């Protein structure tokens, strides 16, 4: 909201100060990758 | 002897029938060939949309 102003009780996160005084936000978890790379000790069973 | 070979051909003529029986029966009771795949794995692309 913005006090002294009738435009109040809206939703969203403002662009005025999105950090809320914090140096950073963090999100942590697992990473699962399937990539294509060279091959070694192969050409047979 | 050298005519015994003709006599032997005649005598053993019966095996023609056994060979025909082989030819006709094996082709009805043959097992489907299964391939040994290569040492690689035939990978390609992923499902692209």
């Amino acid at each position: 909201s913005i006090t002294r102003t009738r435009v109040s009780r809206l939703y969203g996160l403002p662009a005025a100060n999105p950090n809320n005084g914090k140096e950073y936000y963090e999100v942590a978890g697992r990473f699962s990758l399937i990539s294509l790379v060279p091959s070694n000790d192969d050409y047979q069973t | 002897m050298a005519s015994l070979i003709y006599r032997q051909l005649l005598t053993n003529s019966y095996t023609v029938d056994l060979s025909d029986e082989i030819q006709e029966i094996g082709s009805t009771k043959t097992q489907n060939v299964t391939i040994n795949l290569g040492p690689f794995a035939q990978t390609g692309y992923a499902p692209v949309n």
